[PDB]
DNA sequence: GGGGGGCGCCCGAACAGGGACT
DNA sequence: GTCCCTGTTCGGGCGCCC
């Protein structure tokens, strides 16, 4: 039946007109399926036959549905969608089983042919013209392929449920498109009466609830999970097994693991992820690295084991524990009671050409917090593998505002640490190096080198370089030729800004080599001075490297 | 009442900013506040065919049982079609929230769609709930404008009765300065609030600038002087009078950083000279209302923050310092800083600055609304600063 | 095989800004 | 001005849901 709700007025973008597009050829099996669907909808007033006074047309097809014994009529409105106005989407995210609270009684419902129950605007109907060939129609309801349909459906569904929600503030309805999880603290009999009430309410608004899709007992199937009364699990994940891997297969493997990491601890995908760094097409085959190959097995092993999440008790705290996986990779578990995960996850983004483990840990915390706020609407308490003192050093030294909310150390290595520490004051009895670089923009040739207070001077000629590079090269060379304690003076803001931030990893081979040196040293002191002001002996070395 | 037509800037479209995730507390507040506003006809439910959006959240004053709704209208304001010098001198200034005043004026029907916003749900239990305004919205720059006429009418008597009192408004805010005792000031404020009721604290004379200053010591190492010359070299951009020639000369040769250098007679002088140049104020800085106030803030450490306001580089309208108790929350401090600097600038020039914030975008967005207490929101951008400039304003 | 919207993840293009240099 | 480096944003592919 069709909802008696008011339509939502839509319009084309200005200067635009409806889609004229030839109906590509269909398989027999599908044409049979479509007239079966169309002859039914047309009787039901859901589609109307049009005449020649309708110029437009748009292709149509059908894919089998998930049960796979019924078909879904689709329309390739890709073109009409370009010319339809903008909507503000009202679906803000995806409900997560870990955010559900324990309920005494639970139900899950689907709506039967959801979109086709919601009326489409009269003035906009002509643009939906399509053709079933062996007979040509337009839509009176929302079609499945138009970009207006999701927001209009979701919004309408929300209007329809408002009265019921107002009347029943204490029944909880998670509404995802037409999927409804309905939970109560009522005994099963009284709950079931409330469900009938809900169903009649949807019926008066034209939304049927087929018993076939009405779950009454657990485990409930919902959003790709199975919900048991005291625990939830994801529906079984199956990774591919090819002996030859393409980009597409990789991306399909990455996705499936990411999806898995929400409840399977330890998942990693850096090795896999880099593979597709250069690759320029889905088609492209790629050879696994011994690194990647190795990851997959680790993951592949992780999945073999049985895992579950639990529901949320709001009268208890939320805790998040983070572990370091090396490589800029992090894992976390969110719980309230130990060894009873709410959910899990990973962080692995690499923000910045250069960084260290304290920054990355700060980025992990930010991410988990935002995510905890979406799901439970509050921040968790943290347990992190970082000493309170380590954090304080970093917080003190660092010139940016930085902060972790309430937290507690957990000595589960590998612990996060700063790997070296610049001296705040010049080092007594440490050779002073005055470093500098210059490069020619045209020829691309350069020189890095130093001069020391002890009479030493060295100059190295470089090729295919940049000023910034020569400046970094000069510092590297001074670290190389100095004892375990060195004072270094540079006139390079660039270099000083990088090193002073205490990175332990870099995209740059050069900075990695520098980082290597810095860790070996007992004491380093970096002074800055402004260039070309004849300051000695930045002056003498500037002369040496410019020729 | 009849409505004032209102335009967008030509060639400009309405805001389309995504709502960020809210806490349960803020969402419960908002849903509460919103249903009442809907009863009173102040806001209406809208569909997704309205393509505009502006973020919304909520703040809880001090220790109170009352939340204030707060719409981030910065974008809308930018796109919306387009001062008492005495106020910065009062011994006390109180800030009143007269935003309620706005809900009594209706709003141009053809404008309402640009004021759309969305309430989120916990755990995406439901799609967003979208509203638009039917009256003048707090926080919108169009609001003080439309209502200015009726605002003068309310106040004219109170002003006549109290000619020594200066009343200023910035959007939802009424700034009120007096030269009275506290209690006399406060009793006077309660007077205006009661006068305001029938229609339906700052101390700008303890605001201080933080001058640049130079280390004073009895022995100087090469390092001490190298730092000094670099700091002066940069300062000489702000004061053309500074000179680092004599002092440089001591850094002739190529010497150990920890070597001590006796200051020559000239260098001792140049240094004394410079100390004085820093005392003589910045020549030639004219506030321009057609340009934006830029604010830079540097974290100095141990609760100390420094800031400068300028419209053009090295041409500071003001330079300041911000102190705090030395469980310190850097992010909390920075947003307390930003609020206080914005407050000053509203008072001194009746305009908000663009902040260049020394923090990571995500850190800041993760947390700043936990510490906001103002009815306005300054534009801002994020910067990873040269650790050079931190030492320049160092106290 | 050919559609839609949401969130997530990675990646690479196109910017935007600041420093250093001609 | 240019060239270099680094940051952000936005649009691809995939995953998951309906
Ligand atoms: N691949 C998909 C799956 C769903 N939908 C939309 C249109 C559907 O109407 C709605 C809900 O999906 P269902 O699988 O519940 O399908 P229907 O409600 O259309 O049919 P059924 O009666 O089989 O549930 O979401 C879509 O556009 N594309
Ligand atoms: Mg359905
Ligand atoms: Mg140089």
């Amino acid at each position: 039946p069709i909802s008696p709700i008011e339509t939502v007025p839509v319009k084309l973008k200005p200067g635009m007109d409806g889609p004229k597009v030839k109906q590509w050829p269909l398989t027999e099996e599908k044409i049979k399926a479509l007239v079966e669907i169309c002859t039914e909808m047309e009787k039901e007033g859901k589609i109307s036959k049009i005449g020649p006074e309708n110029p437009y047309n748009t292709p149509v097809f059908a894919i089998k549905k998930k049960d796979s014994t019924k078909w879904r009529k689709l329309v390739d409105f890709r073109e009409l969608n370009k010319r339809t106005q903008d909507f503000w989407e009202v679906q803000l995210g995806i409900p997560h089983p870990a955010g559900l609270k324990k309920k005494k009684s639970v139900t899950v419902l689907d709506v039967g042919d959801a979109y086709f129950s919601v009326p489409l605007d009269e003035d906009f109907r002509k643009y939906t013209a399509f053709t079933i060939p062996s007979i040509r129609y337009q839509y009176n309801v929302l079609p499945q392929g138009w970009k207006g349909s999701p927001a209009i459906f979701q919004s309408s569904m929300t209007k329809i449920l408002e009265p019921f929600r107002k009347q029943n503030p204490d029944i909880v309805i998670y509404q995802y498109v037409d999927d409804l999880y309905v939970g109560s603290d009522l005994e099963i009999g009284q709950h079931r009466t409330k469900i009938e009430e809900l169903r009649q309410h949807l019926l008066r608004w034209g939304l049927t609830t087929p018993d076939k899709k009405h779950q009454k007992e657990p485990p409930f199937l919902w959003m790709g999970y199975e919900l048991h009364p005291d625990k939830w699990t994801v529906q079984p994940i199956v990774l591919p097994e090819k002996d030859s891997w393409t980009v597409n297969d990789i991306c399909k493997l990455v996705g499936k693991l990411n999806w898995a990491s929400q409840i399977y601890p330890g998942i990693k995908v850096r090795q896999l992820s880099k593979l597709l760094r250069g690759t320029k097409a889905l088609t492209e085959v790629i050879p696994l690295t011994e690194e990647a190959e190795l990851e997959l097995a680790e993951n592949r092993e992780i999945l073999k084991e049985p895992v579950h999440g639990v529901y949320y008790d709001p009268s208890k705290d939320l805790i998040a524990e983070i572990q370091k996986q090396g490589q800029g990779q992090w894992t976390y578990q969110i719980y309230q009671e130990p060894f009873k995960n709410l959910k899990t996850g990973k962080y692995a983004r690499m923000r910045g050409a250069h960084t260290n483990d304290v920054k990355q840990l700060t980025e992990a915390v930010q991410k988990i917090t935002t995510e905890s706020i979406v799901i439970w609407g509050k921040t968790p308490k943290f347990k992190l593998p970082i000493q309170k003192e380590t954090w304080e050093t970093w917080w003190t030294e660092y010139w940016q505002a930085t902060w972790i909310p309430e937290w507690e150390f957990v000595n589960t290595p590998p612990l996060v640490k700063l790997w070296y520490q610049l001296e705040k004051e010049p080092i007594v009895g440490a050779e002073t190096f005055y470093v500098d670089g210059a490069a020619n923009r045209e020829t691309k040739l350069g020189k890095a080198g130093y001069v020391t207070n002890r009479g030493r001077q060295k100059v190295v000629t470089l090729t295919d370089t940049t000023n910034q590079k020569t400046e970094l090269q000069a510092i590297y060379l001074a670290l190389q030729d100095s004892g375990l304690e060195v004072n270094i003076v540079t006139d390079s803001q660039y270099a000083l800004g990088i090193i002073q931030a205490q990175p332990d990893q870099s995209e740059s081979e050069l900075v990695n080599q520098i980082i290597e040196q810095l860790i070996k040293k007992e004491k380093v002191y970096l002074a800055w001075v402004p260039a070309h002001k004849g300051i000695g002996g930045n002056e003498q070395v500037d002369k040496l490297v410019s020729a | 009442i009849e409505t004032v037509p209102v335009k967008l800037k030509p060639g400009m479209d309405g805001p389309k900013v995504k709502q960020w995730p809210l806490t349960e507390e803020k969402i419960k507040a908002l849903v509460e506040i919103c249903t009442e506003m809907e009863k009173e006809g102040k806001i209406s439910k809208i569909g997704p065919e309205n393509p505009y959006n502006t973020p919304v959240f909520a703040i809880k004053k001090k220790d109170s049982t009352k939340w204030r709704k707060l719409v981030d209208f910065r974008e809308l304001n930018k796109r919306t079609q387009d001062h008492p010098a005495g106020l910065k001198k009062k011994k006390s200034v109180t800030v009143l929230d007269v935003g309620d005043a706005y809900f009594s004026v209706p709003l141009d029907e053809d404008f309402r769609k640009y004021t759309a916003f969305t309430i989120p749900s916990i755990n995406n239990e439901t799609p967003g709930i979208r509203y638009q305004y039917n009256v003048l919205p707090q926080g919108w720059k169009g609001s003080p404008a439309i209502f200015q006429s009726s605002m003068t009418k309310i106040l004219e008597p109170f002003r006549k009765q109290n000619p020594d009192i200066v009343i200023y408004q910035y959007v939802d805010d009424l700034y009120v300065g007096s030269d009275l005792e506290i209690g006399q000031h406060r009793t006077k404020i309660e007077e205006l609030r009661q006068h305001l009721l029938r229609w339906g604290e700052l101390h700008p004379d303890k605001w201080t600038v933080q001058p640049i200053v130079l280390p004073e010591k009895d022995s100087w190492t090469v390092n001490d002087i190298q730092k000094l010359v670099g700091k002066l070299n940069w300062a000489s951009q702000i004061y053309p009078g500074i000179k680092v020639r004599q002092l440089s000369k001591l850094l002739r040769g190529t010497k150990a950083l920890t070597e001590v250098i006796p200051l020559t007679e000239e260098a001792e002088l140049e240094l004394a000279e410079n100390r004085e140049i820093l005392k003589e104020p910045v020549h030639g800085v004219y506030y321009d209302p057609s340009k934006d106030l830029i604010a830079e803030i540097q974290k100095q450490g141990q609760g100390q923050w420094t800031y400068q306001i300028y419209q053009e580089p090295f041409k500071n309208l003001k330079t300041g310092k911000y102190a705090r108790m030395r469980h310190t929350n850097d992010v909390k401090q920075l947003t307390e800083a930003v609020q206080k600097i914005t407050t000053e600038s509203i008072v001194i020039w009746g305009k908000t600055p663009k902040f260049k914030l020394p923090i990571q975008k995500e850190t800041w967005e993760t947390w700043w609304t936990e510490y906001w207490q103002a009815t306005w929101i300054p534009e801002w951008e994020f910067v990873n600063t040269p650790p050079l400039v931190k030492l320049w304003y160092q106290l």
